[PDB]
Parts: C-alpha cells; structure tokens; sequence
C-alpha cells in the first residue's frame, strides 16, 4: 500500500521560488532513491533529479543542478523540491517518483505549479445559445465560453451534472492576456429547446467562484 | 539485500607526491554505476559496458598531489538503488616538503621492560605527527605536539621490534617526507 | 546525454489489435529500460522494467524486449483500458531520459464533422470583447483545418483550436476554434465564417452568419 | 614540463614597489615550496623568503622581512614577490626557485631571473647600428660581422641572429654603462665569407622593459 | 645566520682533470648542503643535494663529500663545458645561505686573436656620433691589450672593452673595444687604428681603415 502524496497546486509568479513536498508511506523511506520528474503542458517528461534519503546524496540534471535542490526529511518522512528563477517554461505538472530497484516502481499524484505574470482570477461565463446554424437534423448545439480565468483548472457541469451524454469541455487554451479560456458544449435535441432549460454549472476553484449561466436561444 | 562494496587504495594508501594510484571498488555482479566520492562530493562514476559480466572497477590518479588526499568512499547502482557506502579509504599523500628527524628514547634497542619513548622533530609542519612499524603489521600511531612529538611505547615487548619511522604532517592526509629509519 | 527516440508519435488501432511501439537509444544502455502507460489526468504507471520485465499488476498482453539502442513494447490484443500514451525511459546514464510519447488511439470510420457556428453572446459584447465559436463536432480522424474569413478576408493568427480527447461512446474527436476580436473590430464588420476541410467532407463547409 | 616563468625586468624610480611573478606549470604548485632568491651585482646569491603555497605558510629573512611580501597564488598557481620602498641599493636579479623534490631543502628547479633596476633614469629602448663586414673585417675565409646595441636603459637586452637559427659563432658582449648614464653593448658573429652576397645576416633585437623590438639587416 | 666560505674564488685546470672546490660552514650543518653550477647568464642548475647525492640528469664525474663543517666538490675529468660558477649552500637552518662562489676556467694551448675593425655605421653618423669597434675573437689567455690610435695619436679616455665569458666550446675568450667619438671629431682625421698585443702574438697587430 505504497502512497506518494504531493504538496497542492501552487502558483507562482516568473523569477519566484516554488517548494514542492512529497510524503512517502506503505514503505521504507530511506531504503529508496527519491526523483523528480516534470511534464509540461502537452508535452512529455523530463528528469529533474534524485535525493538518496539514507545518504543525503543527490544528482541533478545540468538544465537544472543551479536552479534546483532537491530534499529529504528522514524524521517526517517526506522529500522535497525547490526550483528558484521561474521561468514560464518550469509551468508544468511536478511528480515526485520512487526508486527503486525495478526503477521507477510509485509515483506520487502530480503537483501544477503555474509560472506567469497574471494573478488569480475568476472567469466570465457567456451562453453559446443554439441558433438555426447550430441546429442540424434533429439535434442543437449549445455552450458556455468560460473565459479569462487564472490559473486552471475550470470545473464545468451541465444540470448540475444530469446531463452528460453530449457534453464535451474543451481543454483550456491559454490567450495572449496570459488567461485561459475554454468552451463547454452539448448536444441536445432541438425540440427540446424550450422544453427543457439548460444551465451550464462552471465552478473555479483557485478564485473561488461558481456561476450558474443559463443557455437560453 | 544490497550488498556493501570495498574500496582499498593500489598499491597502498600512502602514496608519495606525483606517484601513480589506483582506486579499486569491487560491488556486485549486474551493478550499471559504480561511484567514487571524495570529501563528500561526486568526484567519478564508472558504468561497466557489460554490468552482469563485471563485479568491480578501477578509477586511477596519475599524478597523486595534495589536492586529492584525503577521504573516499565508494557506492554502487542497481536499478535506482544505491548500495550503502563501502568503507572509508583514507588517502594519504607523503613525501610533501621536509624530513623530520627522528630520535628515540633511552636507545635504538634496549632490554625488555624498559620505557621506550620515540620522538619526533620537524618545525614548519603541524602539531599532529606519525609514527609507523614498517612491514609485518603495518600500523600507524598518531602523536600530537608543538615542533616536538612525543611516540610512548612504555615497557618493550617482542613484538615492540622493528624499524620505525616517522611522518610529519600539513594536514591529516596530506605528510611530508619519511624520516631516516629506526 | 542519451537520446530516447520513440516511434511512432501516435497510432490508432481497434480492439483486439496487435500494438508495436518502437523505441531507440543513442547510446547502448544494457537493458536499463523502462515503459510507463499514462491515462489522460493520471499519472504515469510503470508497465515494463528492466527491458522485458512486466511490473506487478501489468497484464500478459504487454511484452517487452530488445538488447540495446533497440528496444520494442508490444500489446498482443489492444482491449479498451489501454488506450493511453506510451513512453520508454532509459537509467544507464545520468540524467534519465524518456522517449517522446506514443498516443495508442481507437480507429473507427472516418466520419466528417457537424459544423456549428456561434456569434459573440449579449453579455460578453457587454464587456467590450467579442469571440466567434466554431464548433467541429463528433468527427474522425482528429486531423481538420478550420480557415477563419471576415467578410471574404481570410485570418491569421486572431483564432485559436482546442481539440477534444477520443470520446469513450463513439470514438470521436470534437473540435472549437475561438476567433477572438474587440466589440471594436466586431462592430467594424458584418459576415463572419469558419471553412471547415476533413477528410470525410468531398469538398470544404463553410458556416458563415451576419452582425 | 616543470617550468617556472618569471615577469619581465623593469625600471623603478626609487620609492616605487615592484611585483615580480613566478607562474609554475608542469606539476602540483602548492605541493613544493617556492623560494625568492636575489643576486646583486658581486653580492652573490642571497636567500629572500619562502612560501608553502598549500597554506601560504610564509618563512622571510630578518634582513628582507623589511619590504619583501611574498605571497602565493594556487587559483593561478603564481608566486608573487612585491618589494616595496625601492632603494637604489635593491637593483638586483631576482630568482625564484622550487624546493619540494628531495625533502632536504634543495632549490631543484629555478626561474629565468628577474633584473630588476631601481633608477630616477627614464627607460630609453636601444638603438641598433650594424658592424657590416669587409677587407677590414674579413680573415681571409672567415668574415666578422654584428651589430651594436647602443644607448638603452636598464638591462637587460637580448640579440639573437636570423631570429635563433644562428646560433654558431655568436658572441653578445657584456653590456658597459657609458657616461651618458645609459648602457651600450654588441652582437659579434664570425660567418663564412662565400655566404655574404648569398646569406641574408638579421640580428633581432629586443628590449622588454621599453617594449622595443628591432631587426637590423647587416649589409656589406 | 651561518656564514659558508667556498674555496678558492676561481680556479683553472686542464680538460680532463680532477677539480676540488672547498665549502666550510660556521656550525655543523649535518648533510644539509648542496651544490649549484651557474653558467654565464643563465639562473643556476642544482647539481648536489643531501653533501654526496647526484642530481637527476648531472653527469657521473660530479661528486660531493663532507660532514659537519668541511664539504667538498669534485670533478672527476673536467669538460670544456664544465666552464661555470659553482655554489654550495646549507639547508640546515633558516636563513639558506650561499657560499661566496668558486669560478672555474679551463687552461688550454694558447692561441691568438683574429682582430677585426669595424668603421661608423652611415645611420650612426646620421645621428651625429661615430662608433669604432675593434673585436678580438677567439683569443686565449684572456689577457689582452688594445690601444686606440686616431692619426697615429693613442686616444687614451675615449673607449670602452668588454670581454666575454669563457666558451664552453672551444675554452677562449672573445673582446670588444669601442672608441665612441662625436661626427665632429671623427670627421677631423683620417686613419683609425686599434693595436693589439697578445701572448700568442711574436708582434703587435694593428688593424687600421681610412675614413
């Protein structure tokens, strides 16, 4: 019952420092290597470092080596990542991996750190109402734009989640302004239309709003 | 689990300035690499190209200087795992920059049961000296003492027989010449 | 510095398909090799260690091999839980290296997308921005050019896509590129379209509409 | 291989400090002492001061402790000497010599000297006038030919021929201060005679503490 | 501050002849002594260390011998090139100190010198001065006289000799005499001799020129 449980998500702003922990538990601390690999957005992994809990030992790689320093708390059982000099670049999902002698046999959830200018904020939830030209055959589309918004992630539900069947949110894209924005949309039978209400649930954690926008043509 | 690797210093610890030395650390067999840490700090790996067919490495000095006198440890991969390190290689390097002399007290061989006590001289050094039994059993004695040290042996045995002879030193690991024999 | 190159970047297949993800080092690594599976969210998941060897828990249908530089990860009948990205990683030589990623994707028929448009809401045009949706929906493959045309000008680089992960239901991809424009420059013009090219479309859609 | 690599001479009016280096290269600088030795003109070799390098351990000479500052460099792996209040009685060649090979405090390997002049004179590079050879300086089948390195300040100077490839017959002189105040001196090479319309004869010149580098074609 | 006293200042031998330099110190110095040869120009060479050890690369004929306060050097067979002066000095307490020095010359079949004169460079008397030079080459004993004769007139007070150390070829000496006279006065005559008189010389030479 091995279990590698990151530090939250943390936003942190371009030349800043970002300390990222990782507990480990169902094993012996010591008896292992500590790593930590990244992943960019829609990108694959790339390798940090390692600490040798029992030794105290570390080796980073070159890219980083300067920037990083990479630790291990025997007593609380727990390693430790700290990336100074933030460039956009380090924005990327921070997994903190066990060494073994299999290799890497655990990895811990995945921590977000952001890297940017902008600041925390909530989105603006607009309706994408169903028209004659988001109506074919028998079926209408309809959405919310979740817009302009820092950092992710959005939460977006339809019917406070009854309808699921059609729904498909967009991964975010990230905007000129620094902010992401994404579409939530669904389709639904355009008999239906004023039949049935549709309201859009968008709930963001990070600003800590939750707007309920109905989609009315 | 894991086993511990040995390290030990080619041909001996005491290696005289500018001397060839070759540090040997034997692991285990299918180990991928083999790391030499001097003075805590990575200082050389070496990855066995075929790691099931070899079960120790060799890592040379050419030129031994005071720059790497000092201590060394060694570690070993298998997989993402790191053997626990080998012992501490203590390397010594001799023949630095002057001869102390050594005396000894009362004579250079007395009758059993008296109180042998060598000294050693050397101003321009340290307040730390050594006094070692050359050959059969080949141990070292620390002495401390201002441009003088004092080597107590006490009442002489059988074993208490041997030449000896003395090191100064600029630092723990860094001794000057050998002085002439006892 | 080891250099993982894994081949293809992606590949789709049906159930019950057989799978050959190749994976190649600069340098001869002697069997210090590692294939993980990563679901979309998740975290990634060993699957082979040690070249050949299935990590506990990994199911008969994955196999790996190879000596050295080449390197092979096989899934002998692709079930629906497999579908995931791909990746080998190597632990010969600091720093550890992983290969680009293979995206192991459903094949289904190719079927055009529904095109849909989506004129800037009320309530944004209330807040001086305006963004014109265009929606791709339930099509296959992912593959689509989506042009933008302001009044017959063709655009560049006002619009951004995001594409949707294969649906569980059917298999397919949806697709929304955003043209976003001031309530200024919106205001300024009147037909807004997005032409839609696919290759199950014979000939490009174009979904237009009038401020 | 073991090298020892001393800064150029110079002139000192009096009351200036002077910085002489010692570059090692060739082996482990801070593993060897390093000695600064002086020899002034008829005084013979006299022992400055000493440096172990490995902890800047410094041993002087009461006489010298005076205005001597040795100090040891291991980032560079330079020995310096600074001798500050330069009195006229200073001028001198300054060595510096290693004493590590044979613990038995001997100078094994030493640098090319230093010839440092302390002088209210001005540095005045030489100027370089050729002997050309004749009947008047021709033995029959032996020419005599050189040139005369007239008017420098201070020492040293240093004449090769054809830039080192003759070597052979060579005589510089000792340098003889003159009335001027300033030295004077001459490069004597005995060649063959059939090699005179043929062998194109160049004595280089230089002068290091003025900068000055001058080539001089002997014709006859 | 022990004080070393080397015997004799200088001394001349014969090639292939047994040389003994003495070296007393004012306290017992044990072995700590060694001995330096310095060649003409060049910085010195140590030759022996520890009272009797040979050097690496010093040749077999050099050797040492000693204790407490008497030591000596030895050459076996002295060689042309064995032209230098030699030092011994102690390393038994701080301050190291030297021995005053011993030169050393080799005594060879006398042979006369070949005078050579050279009139004032054109670029010299450009300047407004007038150099002679009279070289005396390859000349053994080192004793020499050269005299000045400007119109037959001894010009006593206007010239400077210099004389080279001995070559470690050939064991002779080399000399030079410059009569250093202003454009003015060397235009107010005619003949300029130098007259030189050697032991290997039955008469004096006059080498002479005309302006």
């Amino acid at each position: 019952q091995v279990q590698l449980v990151q530090s939250g998500a943390e936003v942190k702003k371009p030349g800043a420092s970002v300390k990222v922990s990782c507990k480990a538990s169902g094993y012996t601390f010591t008896s292992f290597t500590m790593h930590w690999v990244r992943q960019a957005p829609g990108q694959g992994l790339e390798w940090i470092g390692y600490i040798n809990p029992s030794s105290g030992y570390t080796e980073y790689n070159q890219k980083f080596k300067d920037r990083v320093t990479i630790t291990a708390d025997k007593s609380t059982s727990t390693a430790y990542m700290e990336l100074s000099s933030l460039r956009s670049e380090d924005t990327a999902v921070y997994y903190c991996v066990r060494g073994s002698s299999r290799g890497f046999d655990y990895w811990g959830q995945g921590t977000l750190v952001t890297v940017s200018s902008a600041s925390t904020k909530g989105p603006s939830v607009f309706p994408l109402a169903p028209s004659s030209k988001s109506t074919s055959g028998g079926t209408a589309a309809l959405g919310c734009l979740v817009k302009d918004y820092f950092p992710e992630p959005v939460t977006v539900s339809w019917n406070s989640g009854a309808l699921t069947s059609g729904v498909h949110t967009f991964p975010a894209v990230l905007q000129s302004s620094g902010l992401y924005s994404l579409s939530s949309v669904v389709t639904v039978p355009s008999s239906s239309l004023g039949t049935q209400t549709y309201i859009c649930n968008v709930n963001h954690k990070p600003s800590n709003t939750k707007v309920d926008k109905r989609v009315e043509p | 689990t894991l086993p511990k690797p040995f390290i030990w210093a080619e041909p001996h610890f005491m290696v005289p300035k500018e001397k060839q030395v070759t540090i040997c650390c034997q692991g285990n067999y299918g180990a991928v690499e083999y790391q030499l840490h001097f003075e805590g700090s990575l200082f050389a790996v070496d990855r066995p190209k075929p790691p099931e067919r070899i079960n120790k490495v060799k890592f040379y000095i050419p030129d031994m200087n005071s720059r790497m006198a000092g201590q060394y440890s060694c570690i070993y991969r298998v997989g993402e795992l790191w053997s626990e390190p080998s012992n501490l290689l203590d390397l010594v390097v001799t023949e630095m920059y002057d001869t102390p002399t050594l005396s000894v007290h009362p004579g250079p061989e007395v009758i059993s049961g008296e109180k042998v006590t060598f000294y050693c001289r050397l101003d321009t050094a340290t307040s730390m000296f050594l006094l070692l039994k050359e050959g059969r059993s080949s141990h070292v004695q620390r002495g401390y003492g201002k441009v003088q040290a004092e080597f107590p042996l006490g009442p002489v045995t059988t074993a208490h027989r041997g030449t000896y002879r003395c090191f100064g030193s600029y630092n723990n690991h860094a001794w000057s010449f050998p002085s002439e024999p006892v | 510095d080891i250099q993982m190159t894994q081949s293809p970047s992606s590949l789709s297949a049906s159930v019950g398909d057989r799978v050959t993800i190749t994976c190649r080092a600069s340098e001869n690594i002697y069997s210090n090799l590692a294939w993980f599976q990563q679901k979309p969210g998740k975290a990634p998941k060993l699957l082979v260690y040690a070249a050949t060897n299935l990590a506990d828990g990994v199911p008969s249908r994955f196999s790996g091999s190879g000596s050295g530089t080449d390197y092979t990860l096989t899934i002998s009948s692709l079930q629906p839980e497999d579908f995931a990205t791909y990746y080998c990683q190597h632990f010969w030589g600091t720093p550890r290296t992983f290969g680009g990623g293979t995206k192991v994707e459903i094949k289904r028929t190719v079927a055009a997308p529904s095109v849909f448009i989506f004129p800037p809401s009320d309530e944004q045009l209330k807040s001086g921005t305006a963004s014109v949706v265009c929606l791709l929906n339930n099509f296959y493959p992912r593959e689509a050019k989506v042009q933008w045309k302001v009044d017959n000008a063709l655009q560049s680089g006002n619009s951004q896509e995001s594409v949707t992960e294969q649906d569980s239901k059917d298999s397919t991809y949806s697709l929304s590129s955003t043209l976003t424009l001031s309530k200024a420059d919106y205001e300024k013009h009147k037909v807004y379209a997005c032409e839609v090219t696919h290759q199950g479309l014979s000939s490009p859609v174009t979904k237009s509409f009038n401020r």
